[PDB]
């Protein structure tokens, strides 16, 4: 299923994911696509920073859900 | 009957809304969640800017 990841520059990244994917595995997909090391990525959905060992389904991330991404400086 | 009162029949799989009122409700809820997430992200960015500055 597709999800979108928006940055603070207005850029949106589309990812192909499954609800059982771990947050760590979504960070790897973002690194593959945008070059950002997983350790510099902070993901947000619904008022929460997303934790690496949890899944997209734990956060009710569904088809065409939009996450945000902030980078560690 | 659609619980928004548009006159169409509601679908129990759509929480009692008809198709059109359900899609409106879905879009509005995602728009609000996406705006609040953006505000949180700007707050996290400011926190990153402070920590980075402090070193
Ligand atoms: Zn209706």
């Amino acid at each position: 299923m597709q999800i979108f990841v928006k940055t603070l520059t207005g850029k949106t990244i589309t990812l192909e994911v499954e609800p059982s994917d771990t947050i760590e595995n979504v960070k790897a997909k973002i690194q593959d696509k945008e070059g950002i090391p997983p350790d510099q990525q902070r993901l947000i959905f619904a008022g929460k920073q997303l934790e690496d060992g949890r899944t997209l389904s734990d956060y009710n991330i569904q088809k065409e859900s939009t996450l945000h991404l902030v980078l560690r400086l | 009957l659609c619980k928004k009162g548009c006159g169409y029949y509601g679908n129990p799989a759509w929480q009692g809304f008809c198709s059109k009122c359900w899609r409106e409700e879905y879009h509005k809820a995602r728009q609000k969640q996406i705006q609040e997430d953006w505000e949180l992200a700007e707050r996290l960015q400011r926190e990153e800017e402070e920590a980075f500055a402090s070193s």
